[PDB]
């Protein structure tokens, strides 16, 4: 039933104030709280940081698979556009996992409220330069957790938080699994899957590569330029993956150009290997963002 | 009407990127620049407003300089308009840049790197 010890991720559980809840699944919670001294070059002052723990009713599985998720964010190592875990409480009480707090919430729920007019937030309404700059950083966060031979198996608007600073983490690494060596992932057990992110050959096959993570990124990118919308709209999960086979693919956002519309069919090409790596989606969104942003002019007509 | 030839803001000779460049180096709402574009007849007015970086077309034809929906005589008169009056969100032109003024009201340059 007990933990194995890790004294540098170690943090002491009077150092820490739990507080105010900020998601809840159906094993798992998270809540906002304070930890003191989690900065070590700052050993007095209080941060605000994020703990994700079970509800009392978690099974020994419940458990273990927190566990697993804790390990790979260790494994995964820091990067400006991942989630930063500080550390964690496992020794002689309640599993605490201690992570960088994001103000602005999830992807999700940041787009909704950022939406033209009809919970708002319509002083940081989002413009296309915006949009763009969303996806590059969590192209370039894809393109970090691939180098580290790593695949999410999650990506969605879901399990992506924004900061202050309109900075994009990418976060929930309950489903990511070391492929180092390997290069695909088996899935031999059923489980949890989120069936409308999946590439058709991991529906099927279930079998998961750095290639099926772009798909699930094109959907994501699709999240985004509708401004949080669901995918498939409509369309029911027991029917997806036959409508994904004959050829089926969500149509172009408003928000999104021929060009950007292009890179997310891409993405969800029917033959793996004809999709682009994380690597070529970082260089040509670095690209399309650039042009954007030095092609701006503010029009005063209205 | 080329009046603005002799004028601290504005620019003959001046890129976007320049322009950034000075006017990231001056954090006040209402500072701003008028640069030649490379079009005939084109000039930017670049500008800060609510924290951010704006640059705006500004076409001349004829006798007339227009900015949106507003024409003037001349860039100067344009400028001197909305000194007076607000050009996008209450703000009124304030700071007016160049790499003199910089040296005065702007963050300095870090030499190192
Ligand atoms: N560091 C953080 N800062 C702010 N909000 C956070 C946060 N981490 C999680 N949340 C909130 O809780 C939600 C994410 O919870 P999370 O995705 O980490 O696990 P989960 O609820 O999906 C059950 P499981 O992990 O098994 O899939 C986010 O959508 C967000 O609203
Ligand atoms: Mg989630
Ligand atoms: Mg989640």
């Amino acid at each position: 039933f007990e933990l194995p010890e890790d004294p540098k991720w170690e943090f002491p559980r009077d150092k820490l104030t739990l507080g105010k809840p900020l998601g809840e699944g159906a094993f798992g919670q998270v809540v906002m709280a304070e930890a003191v001294g989690i900065d070590k070059d700052k050993p007095k002052e209080a941060v605000t940081v994020a703990v994700k723990m079970l509800k009392d009713d978690a099974t020994e599985k419940d458990l273990s698979d927190l566990v697993s998720e804790m390990e790979m964010m260790k494994m995964i190592g820091k990067h400006k556009n991942i989630i930063n875990l500080l550390g964690a409480c496992t020794q002689d009480g309640p599993l605490y996992v201690i992570v960088a707090y994001a103000s602005k919430g999830n992807l999700r729920e940041y787009l909704r409220a950022r939406r033209p007019p009809g919970n708002r937030v319509p002083e940081e309404q989002m413009t296309f330069k915006d949009l763009v700059s969303c996806t590059y950083q969590l192209a370039r966060g894809m393109e970090y957790l691939a180098s580290q031979k790593c695949i999410h198996r999650d990506l969605a608007a879901r399990n992506v938080l924004v900061t202050e600073n309109n900075v994009m983490k990418i976060a929930d690494f309950g489903l990511a699994r070391d492929i180092n060596n390997i290069d695909f992932f088996k899935e031999t057990t059923n489980g949890r899957l989120p069936v409308k992110w999946m590439a058709p050959e991991a529906l099927f096959d279930r079998v998961y590569t750095h290639q099926s993570d772009v798909w699930s990124f094109g959907v994501l990118m699709w999240e985004i330029f509708t401004l949080g919308g669901s995918p498939y709209p409509g369309i029911p999960v027991e029917e997806l993956f036959k409508l994904l086979k004959e050829g089926h693919r969500m149509d172009k956002p408003a928000n999104c150009t021929n060009e950007l519309y292009m890179m997310m069919r891409d993405c969800w090409h029917a033959v793996p290997s004809q999709r682009p790596t994380f690597k070529q989606l970082v260089e040509d969104l670095d690209r399309i963002l650039t042009l954007t942003t030095n092609e701006e002019y503010l029009d005063l007509s209205q | 009407m080329n009046a603005h030839e002799s004028k601290e803001w504005y620019h003959a000779s001046l890129t976007r990127a320049q322009a950034e460049h000075m006017l990231m180096r001056v954090p006040r709402d209402g500072a701003f620049l008028v640069r030649k574009r490379n079009e005939p007849n084109s000039y930017a007015i670049s500008f800060r407003a609510e924290g951010k970086i704006k640059h705006c077309r500004v076409q001349q034809e004829g006798q007339t300089v227009m900015l949106g929906n507003s024409e003037f005589d001349s860039l100067v008169d344009l400028i001197s308009y909305y000194e007076k009056h607000p050009l996008y969100r209450k703000m009124k032109l304030r700071y007016p840049i160049n790499e003199e003024a910089l040296e005065k009201i702007g963050t300095a340059e870090p030499d190192y790197g």
